[PDB]
């Protein structure tokens, strides 16, 4: 993340840390035993880290759980990036409480304007590498379609639309992807791709979640 | 067979950690890979990295 601020600890209880041996990517708690993430941050082998705010140190009430299934969205497309969503299941449920628990689907896509909170361990640099121990946060705006279109001229498929800053200075960043864009007590987004992080007129691509509620219940159905 | 392609880590914003060929350093090196949009200079170990160059 970069431009945010670090999150008071524990105050998104939703955001997990996929390890497989460090830090990879971000995810959502969505129920006890799943998780929402990007589809390209698939890996064969995964650890969720559940419960995390400072990532290099033990602080006693993290939950650490293997991924017993990582399913991608079947329809991922390698090329164009259209439908860049993943779900996993924990191998054993996670135990809810103050620091650990779910964030609600949502209910309708976001509209434009309305303010968002994105969070991860991502880069905090526009040019160079600082990635943070303790998890980052950012308040940003859904973009309209159209600055979206304008911003990534082509690239833009349905499933994806944009969150931050036409200015730049303030976006998500590598090491975020499959991380949350919550809006109004709701997962309406997850972290993808961009030209880049917080620069001007590129800003984040992030996987509508609202498209993917159905395929979310049926693959959790499917697989219990 | 990997002098003639750079090193791109893409637009995604994952940390996939991989091999490719350093042309001007002449090795194989670690990169990190966003997770898209990849060329060909790209390999899971410095062992298929090796093999596939010379
Ligand atoms: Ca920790």
């Amino acid at each position: 993340i970069v431009g945010g601020y670090t999150c008071e600890e524990n105050s998104l209880p939703y955001q997990v840390s996929l390890n497989s041996g460090s830090h990879f990517c971000g995810g959502s708690l969505i129920s006890e035993q799943w998780v929402v993430s990007a589809a390209h941050c698939y890996k064969t082998r995964i650890q969720v880290r559940l419960g995390e705010h400072n990532i290099k140190v033990l602080e006693g009430n993290e939950q650490f759980i293997n991924a017993a299934k990582i399913i991608r969205h079947p329809k991922y497309n390698r090329d164009t990036l259209d439908n860049d969503i993943m779900l996993i299941k924990l191998s054993s449920p996670a135990v809810i409480n103050a620091r650990v628990s779910t964030i609600s689907l949502p209910t309708a896509p976001p509209a434009a304007g309305t303010e968002c909170l994105i969070s991860g361990w991502g880069n905090t640099l526009s040019f160079g590498a600082d990635y943070p121990d303790e998890l980052k946060c950012l308040d940003a705006p859904v973009l309209t379609q159209a600055e979206c279109k304008a911003s990534y001229p082509g690239k833009i498929t349905n499933s994806m639309f944009c969150v931050g800053f036409l200015e730049g200075g303030k976006d998500s960043c590598q090491r975020d992807a499959g991380g949350p864009v919550v809006c109004n007590g709701q997962l309406q987004g997850v972290v993808s791709w961009g030209h880049g992080c917080a620069w001007k007129n590129r800003p984040g691509v992030y996987t509508k979640v609202y498209n993917y509620v159905d395929w979310i219940k049926d693959t959790i159905a499917a697989n219990s | 067979a990997c002098a003639n392609l750079p090193i791109v880590r893409g637009p995604c914003r994952a940390f996939i950690q991989l091999w490719a060929f350093d042309a001007v350093k002449g090795k194989c090196v670690l990169f990190p890979y966003g997770g898209c949009q990849g060329n060909g200079n790209k390999f899971y170990s410095e062992k298929e990295c090796r093999e596939y160059c010379g």
